[PDB]
């Protein structure tokens, strides 16, 4: 599928956008051969440990 | 000759410690400030070679 970025930044004022392999401004400009994504909640003090 | 130059011509595709051998990977996936410490090290390697 077309991987669009752009409605995950309206999408909420998020806190913390680490990105360790790829520059976030460039991630419209790329593709990938997979993607996996994974969801879980935890407390703001352990969002470091991540 | 010809074994010297294969040799010259196939150093092109090591990546020296970096995270590629290809320069337009690292110009197209980093920021600026980043892509100098992967450029260095192909730097160093092609220059010994």
């Amino acid at each position: 599928c077309v991987a669009d970025y752009s409605v995950l930044y309206n999408f909420a004022p998020f806190f913390a956008f680490k990105c360790y392999g790829v520059s976030p401004t460039k991630l419209n400009d790329l593709c990938f051969t997979n993607v996996y994504a994974d969801s879980f909640v935890i407390k703001g003090n352990e969002v470091s440990q991540i | 000759n010809a074994q010297a130059l294969n040799t010259l011509v196939k150093q092109l595709s090591s990546k020296f410690g970096a995270i590629s051998s290809v320069l337009n990977d690292i110009l197209s996936r980093l920021d600026p400030p980043e892509a100098e410490v992967q450029i260095d090290r192909l730097i160093t390697g092609r220059l010994q070679s």
